[PDB]
RNA sequence: CAAGGCAAAUAGGUACAGCAGUGAGGAAUCUUGGUCAAUGGGCCCACGCCUGAACUGGUAACUUGGAGGAAUGAGACGUCGAUUUAUCGAGUAAAAUUCUGUAUACAUAUUGAUAAUGACAAUAUGUACAUUUGUCUUGACUAAUUACGUGCCAGCAGUCGCGGCAAUACGUAAGAGACUAGUGUUAAUCAUCAUAAAUAGGUUUAAAGGGUACUCAGA
RNA sequence: AUAGAUGAGUUUGGUGAUGGCUCUGAUUGAACACU
């Protein structure tokens, strides 16, 4: 079963993460087929603004990430929420209005 | 680019650097990472990027 | 620095003597480092071969200053120019 | 009681020395004194470091003027007094943060100027152009460049900078394209064929000028490619930044310095010597 | 902590020269010896020499294992070439003759004729020996502590690193809090201006602002770590030189990293109270530190 | 040699050289820990004259050996737990090993004051 | 399925080379913690449960990186150490004065995480504090000296060596050289070593030409 | 990656060679001693 997960690398209170296409049943931080992109947690501020506001630097290969999900990938709920901003997939939650 | 560049920054006044003007040497990167495989042939044009290919095999 | 490379052997001491360019400094013993800083060379290396006579590697590294390879006497025996690119490269010997 | 050593000192401190208690006259008042070149020498010991001039406190303000309100090329203002393009885009960058601090009403180190500026020699710009601040057509000593070739070539060829060149690489250029101002040797060329003096001098303004203009339309370009790289998408707290890059760029075997991941297969070097932890880079 | 090696930082016996401008370091800096006396020592006793009295000023706030990794044996240097040359000659004429040039009368003919010799075609200064020797401690002036003490904001190599371990400079318009982050060409430190007025200001003794206060120009203000009205240090003005690579603005107290310091032709930037002599056994040294 | 002679194998690894401790070189170890068997006196050489104070230790991979009592006075006699160093008596055939004054059962000189680390002797602890 | 160890009797289990931990061996290597909040996996229509993987806290200078304080400081007409008794040092050193607020402590905010869930911590800002020296070396190689004691004795030593009654080499005292929260020693690896030489060696007298050349294989 | 190639002590009445040993450089998942 081809997932597209993410393996956790850094130091300890560091995370960084690596989106990868990997088969479900293997380790977490072995070697997978391919890295579709890296994703960092914590929000950076640029350099030069003082407005206070906070992003986070995602690097995806659309492309790549499409047609592992046409085929049948199954990317796991942190990453399908990231596939979801970006439009490929739908949202699995969203906050409940009433 | 919504907050404009400051006078602090390097990237106020850009001036390229002539060629062949320094020789800094970039240290050996350790490690490798999975060589992505290849969906197409080497040689010649494949059926998957034909007119109907994915409806032919992802049909409604 | 001095013209090219220079071997001598003085009854089994040889000595080799390269030239280097700007600034590689005298990365040579400590007998050559005397010569050459007393001689006006700042930029040479130097290896030992076959032994390290404290005499006789004195003798062969002073006749090897002696006998580098001039460049107009090879280029009259050849009948060919010997440019040398430094000089033309920037327009003018750089010391 | 004071040692000798100590009473020797004083002593000197007093009748020899007391010449650099207080700066009364204008310029350099160094140890080594003035060189055979005119310059003040710091260390007497060392005859080739000297204390070269800096631009007077009006002659940053012609600099200034000059490229921001004439809008002149930052090649031609460099050529024109002679400093350093990457001087010249130095005092602009200081003399906009002075404008925010009178802007912003702050105190500025006026005391600390003026006294300091009076202990370093000047070279005020514009009429009273006595030298040249500094050189402008400094290059590189490329290592490749360094080494002693004797090529062996026809007794009578013309062997010129383009063929020394190639001696020494084949990717090589000669000095001719390796000048921060490179438009001076065309500019000098005008003038062998006895071109007047101030038409040479609009095609050298047309042609920087110009040249800025490539300069400026590449880096345009170049920013907005890579915003068009990047998918801005705003959420309740932060902005996620998606950036789009080719993922099957890790060379023939994985192993790349340009390609994006973290490598599998290393350990953390953190306990080798001298391993940097420090930010290499504040942009 | 006081180390046993900063026992006595300004002896006047040792006669160590240091990155300061204390009056006891420029009575040592003024009465160094002309000539160290190399006559009988050996190369290894001739390299300790050099490299006590060279570690004693550059870097002496840097240990001996980190420095000695530090050291580059790649020197940096440049060449000035002017357009006038380049426009009318293309390098020919330097390959005539026998590929070296053509080669000129000796000495003792020239003169003997009332007429000189036509003029040598080549650039300008074209025939001067380059020191690279003096740049053995180029890469010390990166650091960002050694910057602030060559543009004339600290007192001090030591007092320097204290305003960026203390949160004082300000790099890309940026907290810098490491001594040792290496400048990059075209950064901008900027340092706080009330810590550069008192480094390089006068001592504050209040013992004279006793009859000062009753009793464009500066007002008296006895709320300032410094001696009011400012005034320069005692000594500056003999240590008062600013390097070429560093463009400073001493108004807003910012300075520029233009470029690293290079060898010209005639002419060093590295500030080192030595001769290439000691320079050279110092670069002899740290190529194998024995 | 020709090259048809250096494709046969005719390069082959030069003669070991004896270790200086090789009780200690064999298994890669720093120290070995042994009980004195006998604690004697061995004679120098033909330079040299004096008496140098050893000890017969049966280290616990089951070797015996003959180490070297450095320092003045000792405190080990038959059947003490002394741990054993590299190192050799240069002018004594067989002692090739130390002891550390520092050790288990072995004490340190009580009245050293210099290169108190090499003897294993504590700060006299003076002013303290 | 069989055997031995432990356990077991009419039983027929167990093997910690899963995590933590104990004994043993050894010169020598840790906590019988918290949590599934993050990441990954298994089951599940869904919700959700489980996870000693994993994430986090603890121990150990084992290693690396950083901090561990800067400026002023002249007659306290004091103190000490030597010794030519008046010369040379400790010494800008100290005290003292003027500043900073680094590790860290506390406080606030943000953040790791969002559909929701924070075990624990990071980052930013504010205020506050100026806290140790230690170790080796000193004949040459190899940077750095005298005095006294001992007298081929006691001891030093990586190599050469030192000590036999006026020892710069041993043991004390002082000075000097150097590294520093590390410093030496021991063990090991690479290089030094062209010291197994493919690149690149050599074999008359120094390690090394076979007793001989016809000759298969092979060059 | 174009700067990267280095020696020193010790055999002899003495000289020049041959040839080992040790030192100088860097390091360890290290141990011990003094801290
Ligand atoms: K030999
Ligand atoms: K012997
Ligand atoms: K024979
Ligand atoms: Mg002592
Ligand atoms: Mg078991
Ligand atoms: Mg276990
Ligand atoms: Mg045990
Ligand atoms: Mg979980
Ligand atoms: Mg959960
Ligand atoms: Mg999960
Ligand atoms: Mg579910
Ligand atoms: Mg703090
Ligand atoms: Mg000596
Ligand atoms: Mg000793
Ligand atoms: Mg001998
Ligand atoms: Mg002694
Ligand atoms: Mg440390
Ligand atoms: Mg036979
Ligand atoms: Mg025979
Ligand atoms: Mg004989």
């Amino acid at each position: 079963v081809l997932k597209l997960r993410l393996a956790r690398f850094g130091r300890t209170n560091a995370p960084f993460y690596n989106i990868v296409v990997a088969h479900a049943r293997t380790a977490r931080n072995s070697k997978p087929l391919e890295v579709i992109g890296t994703y960092d947690p914590v929000p950076k501020k640029d350099t030069y603004d003082t407005t206070g506001k906070l992003h986070k630097d995602i690097k995806l290969d659309v492309t790549r990430a499409k047609y592992w999900i046409g085929v049948g990938a199954q990317p796991t709920d942190t990453v399908w929420r990231l596939l979801s901003l970006v439009g490929i997939l739908d949202p699995k939650y969203k906050k409940p209005q009433p | 680019d919504s907050v404009s560049i400051p006078p602090d920054s390097p990237n106020y006044i850009k001036v390229p650097e002539p060629p062949q003007s320094s020789e800094v040497r970039h240290p050996f990167v350790k490690g490798h990472l999975p060589i992505p495989r290849s969906i197409f042939p080497k040689k010649g044009v494949p059926e998957k990027v034909q007119s109907g290919y994915v409806n032919r095999i992802a049909p409604k | 620095t001095i013209y090219g490379e220079v071997t001598t052997k003085v009854s089994g001491t040889i000595v080799r003597l390269n030239s280097r360019p700007p600034g590689f400094g005298l990365r040579v013993s400590h007998r050559i480092f005397e010569m050459c800083r007393a001689a006006g060379i700042r930029d040479l290396s130097a290896k030992f071969l076959r032994s390290r006579n404290p005499m006789n590697t004195v003798k062969a590294t002073y006749q090897a200053l002696l006998s580098q390879p001039n460049p107009e006497d090879l280029a009259i025996g050849r009948g060919k120019k010997l440019v040398d690119v430094r000089k033309v490269y920037y327009g003018g010997s750089v010391y | 009681v004071q040692s000798v050593r100590r009473q020797k000192m004083f002593s000197w401190l007093d009748k020899k020395g007391s010449a650099y208690k207080e700066h009364t006259r204008q310029g350099p008042n160094l140890l080594g004194g003035q060189g055979k070149d005119g310059l003040a020498v710091p260390f007497p010991n060392n005859p080739y470091f000297k204390s070269q001039p800096v631009l007077s406190e009006g002659s940053r303000e012609i600099i200034y003027q000059d490229v921001m309100e004439k809008g002149l090329p930052i090649k031609a203002v460099s050529a024109k007094y002679n400093v350093d393009v990457r001087r010249v885009a130095a005092v602009i960058r200081l003399k906009e943060i002075e404008k925010r601090w009178i802007k912003e009403y702050k105190p500025l180190a006026r005391p600390y100027a003026r006294a300091v500026m009076k202990m370093l020699p000047q070279t005020v710009l514009g009429g009273p152009d006595q030298k040249p601040h500094e050189s402008i057509n400094d290059v590189h000593v490329h290592s490749y460049t360094t080494q002693q070739l004797f090529v062996p070539v026809s007794e009578s060829r013309e062997f010129t900078r383009e063929d020394a060149a190639k001696a020494f690489g084949d990717h090589i250029l000669p000095v001719d394209k390796k000048l921060r101002v490179p438009e001076l040797i065309e500019f000098q060329k005008d003038l062998l064929k006895e071109v007047p003096l101030q038409e040479a001098n609009r095609k050298f303004l047309n042609a920087t000028a110009a040249s800025e203009a490539k300069i400026a339309e590449r880096e345009a370009k170049r920013r907005q490619a890579v915003e068009d790289a990047i998918t801005r998408v705003k959420t309740d707290r932060f902005e996620f930044r998606f950036q789009e890059f080719n993922a099957e760029n890790v060379g023939h075997d994985g192993r790349d310095r340009n390609a994006v991941g973290w490598r599998y297969g290393v350990p953390f070097p953190d306990r080798k010597r001298s391993q940097i932890k420090i930010p290499t880079k504040v942009e | 902590m006081k180390i046993r090696r900063l026992f006595k930082y300004h002896s006047l016996k040792k006669k160590p020269i240091r990155p300061t401008w204390n009056k006891y370091n420029l009575y040592n800096l003024a009465t160094a010896g002309r000539e160290p006396r190399i006559s009988g020592k050996t190369f290894f006793q001739q390299k300790w020499l050099a490299k006590s009295l060279t570690r004693a000023y550059h870097g002496e706030h840097i240990k001996e294992r980190k420095w000695a990794r530090m050291f580059s044996r790649r020197l940096p240097a440049v060449v000035n070439m002017d357009p006038a040359y380049m426009a009318k000659y293309n390098g020919s004429e330097q390959a005539a003759g026998r590929g070296s040039g053509l080669s000129e009368p000796p000495a003792y003919e020239k003169t003997a004729d009332e007429k000189p010799a036509k003029q040598v075609i080549a650039n300008p200064g074209r025939k001067v020996p380059t020191p690279y020797e003096q740049m053995t401690f180029a890469p010390l002036e990166r650091r960002l502590d050694i910057a602030i003490f060559r543009a004339l904001f600290a007192s001090s190599a030591r007092q320097a690193r204290q305003m960026v371990v203390h949160g004082a400079v300000t790099v890309n318009g940026k907290k810098m809090k490491h001594p040792g982050y290496l400048l990059n060409p075209g950064d901008l430190f900027q340092v706080d201006v009330e810590r550069v007025l008192y480094a390089t200001g006068a001592p504050k003794d209040k013992k004279l602002l006793a009859a000062a206060m009753k009793a464009e120009d500066n007002e008296i203000d006895p709320s300032k770590p410094y001696m009011t009205p400012w005034r320069p240090r005692n000594y500056m003005s003999a240590f008062a030189f600013i390097p070429r690579y560093l463009e400073v603005n001493q108004n807003i107290c910012a300075a520029v990293y233009l470029r690293h310091p290079v060898a010209r032709p005639g002419e060093s930037e590295v500030p080192s109270p030595f001769s290439p002599t000691i320079n050279q056994l110092a670069f002899n040294w740290y190529l194998r530190r024995g | 040699a020709t090259l048809n002679q250096v494709m046969r194998g005719c390069r082959k690894p030069q003669r070991a050289r004896h270790a200086v401790s090789p009780a200690l070189s064999s298994i890669k170890s720093p120290a070995l820990k042994g009980v004195c068997v006998k604690v004697g006196i061995t004679r120098p050489k033909k330079p040299n004259s004096g008496e140098r104070k050893t000890a017969r230790v049966r280290l616990s991979t089951g070797k015996v050996i003959t180490a070297y009592i450095p320092g003045e006075g000792h405190n080990i006699s038959q059947h003490s737990v002394v741990l054993v160093r590299g190192g050799r008596a240069q002018d004594c055939p067989g002692v090739r090993y130390h002891l550390v004054r520092g050790a288990l059962d072995l004490a340190g000189v009580a009245t050293r004051m210099s290169s108190r680390s090499k003897y294993g002797t504590k700060k006299p602890k003076k002013a303290s």
